[PDB]
């Protein structure tokens, strides 16, 4: 709708702020991946589970290269 | 006691303790060693509480 | 959304490959995420902020230790996320020392 | 080190006030942080010196 | 002057210095009751009653000026009148000055010897901060409040006491 798109703006603010914390910690995630992680934190997610899967998937693009 | 630093008074080395230096994102153990001198009581203001942190910052370098 | 397709979006993000060509990683993903989907330890944004302070003090930038306090301030300011500990613990666990990274501009 | 501590020892010895063991300590610290490179101006200089500090540990291999 | 000294001797929140000023005023008004008794017995005598038009002229200024003052700022209005050169007015203001300086200098015996301030109404420059006695009362727990610094003392005097 319209207020359904101004709500996408109020998240678009946050994903600009979360992009800056991502670069000062020198991480490998970018702007596209972080939008998946935010929806996952909406349902509730364990970040001790999310770090071990990313530590495998980043080696999965290097083992099928 | 296995090198000669053992003639210092027991109170001053007793107040010495080890503190862990700031967490590194999986770097060397050289980054996680500190010495911390216990200060509390009346002398906590004389050896100013604000000063001690910067003093440890000097010892890091 | 639906929790099964969201893990399937993640494996198309990190690997460039199609999703009917990778099916081994998506099985290991349900193995780790499944039956541990809720955090097995409690949330605390207090500790993870003080460890993001512990990394920028170790680089000896005390302007960025208060710059990060303004980014964590903006995170509370929007408030569209209810687990502010989760997304930051992730970036903390994935942290490395840049010795650099001066382009901070916020908002 | 010897220069700042010499002055600190002198200033605390002659002083009759505990207050002047807090203005002597403060300037003692302000001196140490300006002689070393941890000050806000000297960061760039320290950031230059870090580039030398990688080069030495590479020697270790 | 009668209205002023009756209200501030039943107002105890004006400090115990406003009531000492009131006590001093009662002493001065007491002597004007001597003269009126002598004058009542004689009953134009213009002359007898003009010399109090010099005294009461001073008295109205003294009272009207010291409105809104307590603590060491009332020691900065009775110190307003130690800046005179007429010995009649200088004698008028002395035996006011001692009474008003007395409670301040009483607190200044528990602050140059052992003791600590305890007053219900602030009349002393120390305006202490409660419960910062954890270990940091060698840092600010005793604020030098400038309004209750007496103006017979100086800054070098008011910092050395603390």
């Amino acid at each position: 709708a319209a207020a359904a798109a101004a709500n996408l703006n109020a998240v678009r603010e946050t994903m600009d702020v979360l992009l800056e914390i991502s670069r000062i910690l020198n991480t490998g995630l970018d702007m596209e991946t972080l939008s998946i992680c935010v929806r996952l934190c909406e349902q509730g997610i364990n970040p001790e589970a999310l770090s071990s899967v990313i530590k495998e998937l980043r080696k999965a693009t290097e083992a099928l290269k | 006691r296995a090198t000669n630093a053992q003639f210092d008074s027991p109170e001053i080395l007793r107040r010495l303790d080890v503190r862990l230096l700031e967490v590194s994102p999986g770097d060397t153990g050289w980054d996680v060693f500190s010495l911390d001198y216990h200060v509390d009581g009346p002398i906590a203001t004389v050896f100013t509480r604000e000063c001690m942190s910067h003093y440890l910052r000097v010892f890091n370098f | 959304k639906s929790p099964n397709v969201l893990l399937q979006n993640l494996c198309c993000r990190i690997l460039g490959r199609s999703e009917a060509d990778v099916a081994q990683q998506f099985q290991y993903a349900v193995r780790v995420i499944g039956s541990n989907f809720a955090p097995t330890v409690e949330r605390d944004e207090f500790l993870v902020a003080e460890k993001i302070k512990k990394e920028l003090i170790r680089q000896r930038r005390e302007a960025d230790a208060a710059l990060f306090s303004e980014l964590h301030r903006k995170l509370h300011s929007q408030g569209v996320l209810k687990n502010k500990w989760s997304i930051l613990y992730l970036l903390l666990s994935l942290s490395e020392d840049p010795r650099r990274q001066p382009s901070k501009v916020s908002s | 080190l010897e220069c700042s501590w010499d002055e600190l020892w002198n200033k605390v010895q002659q002083a009759q006030d505990l207050d002047h063991i807090i203005a002597a300590h403060e300037v003692f610290l302000d001196t140490i942080i300006s002689r070393c490179l941890l000050d806000s101006d000297s960061r760039a200089l320290l950031n230059q010196l870090r580039a030398v500090f990688d080069q030495i540990i590479e020697l270790q291999n | 002057i009668r209205r002023y000294t009756d209200q501030r001797s039943l107002d105890r929140s004006f400090g115990l210095v406003g009531q000492s000023f009131c006590a001093a005023l009662h002493q001065e008004l007491r002597e004007y009751y001597r003269l009126l008794s002598v004058l009542h017995s004689q009953l134009r005598l213009l002359v007898w009653t003009y010399d109090p038009k010099i005294r009461l002229k001073t008295l109205a200024a003294l009272v009207d000026h010291c409105q809104g003052r307590k603590g060491g700022e009332l020691a900065s209005a009775v110190h307003a009148y130690t800046k005179t050169g007429d010995p009649y007015m200088r004698s008028l203001v002395q035996h006011i000055l001692s009474l008003v300086s007395h409670p301040v200098l009483s607190f200044l015996y528990r602050w140059i010897y052992d003791g600590e301030l305890e007053d219900t109404y602030h009349e002393f420059f120390v305006a202490s901060d409660p419960t910062v006695k954890t270990d940091r009362l060698w840092h600010d727990k005793y604020t030098l409040r400038k309004s209750m610094i007496p103006s017979f003392m100086t800054m070098d005097q008011s910092r050395k006491v603390l």
